[PDB]
């Protein structure tokens, strides 16, 4: 016979911070040495990327 | 494309202000030595090996 109005509050997650991570700075940064070493192990960084 | 940094200039040593010589003559050119039961110990510190 009656009501009752009520409000209700849902939260849902949409997005997060966009990381973008640096392949030789955070390996061996100030390396020449240790870039050229990597560029041979492969090519990881372009997949990563 | 890539990642672009700055290179250095210079080199800079900060070494501290050592002047005496450490003495290797009597480690190294001493009359005799010791034996493998008994050798001896030396410490050197304070100087410059050059």
């Amino acid at each position: 016979t009656n009501f009752t109005i009520s409000v209700t509050t849902e939260i849902l997650p949409v997005s997060m911070t966009k990381t973008s991570v640096d392949c030789t700075m955070y390996i061996c940064g100030d390396s020449t040495e240790c870039s050229n070493l990597l560029l041979q192990y492969g090519s990881f960084c372009t997949q990563l990327k | 494309t890539s990642n672009f940094r700055v290179q250095p200039t210079e080199s800079i040593v900060r070494f501290p202000n050592i002047t005496n010589l450490c003495p290797f003559d009597e480690v190294f050119n001493a009359t005799r030595f010791a034996s493998v039961y008994a050798w001896n110990r030396k410490r050197i510190s304070n100087c410059v090996a050059d």
